[PDB]
């Protein structure tokens, strides 16, 4: 999906 | 009171222009003084990391067209990495700002309280963030820089194919 993540992305 | 900070950007080693930023010191001190220390390299040597604590030469890793363009991972290049100037990471300080608009600075995390390096500028508003990610600047010029990345090609990790990195980087 829409996230800003730093390590593990999620949808 | 508001620092300006810049970022000249290359896309494959071409030089693509420079976007600049303000922060919003006012409401994220602690925020915004970790950016502007980051863009300068003034605080040396991240403890964790053991990398300089410095934007200059990290790359844009992660472009999602019509959401958002990341970087700041300067010890990985790829959102595994960062530090803050604080050592490791640090509270999320205000959610004050919302994300109501393309070219807001916005800090990427890895969840609650986990502030590093990373951010990110919106291409589109992208209020789901809100209360998860700190935003603390915002782009005043250079949007048609941040559009040329956000149009790049990415691999299967959103990576961009033409490396977009900062060549150059600071505070005016
Ligand atoms: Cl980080
Ligand atoms: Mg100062
Ligand atoms: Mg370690």
């Amino acid at each position: 999906x829409l996230l800003v993540t730093a390590g593990l992305v999620l949808a | 009171q508001r620092p300006r900070c810049f970022f000249d950007i290359a896309i494959n080693n071409q030089p693509a222009g420079r976007v600049v930023f303000e922060l919003f010191s006012d409401v994220c001190p602690k925020t915004c003084e970790n950016f502007r220390c980051l863009c300068t390299g003034e605080k040396g040597t991240g403890k964790s990391t053991q990398k300089p604590l410095h934007y200059k030469s990290c790359l844009f890793h992660r472009v999602v067209k019509d959401f958002m363009v990341q970087g700041g991972d300067f010890s990985e290049g790829n959102g595994r990495g960062g530090e803050s100037i604080y050592g490791g990471f640090f509270e999320d300080e205000s959610f004050a700002v919302k994300h109501n608009k393309e070219f807001l600075l916005s800090m990427a995390n890895r969840g609650k309280d986990t502030n590093g390096s990373q951010f990110f500028i919106t291409t589109k508003p992208t209020p789901h963030l809100d209360g998860h990610h700190v935003v603390f600047g915002q782009v005043i010029s250079g949007q048609e820089v941040v559009r040329e990345i956000e149009n790049q090609k990415t691999d299967a990790a959103s990576k961009p194919f033409a490396e977009v990195r900062i060549l150059s980087c600071g505070e005016l």
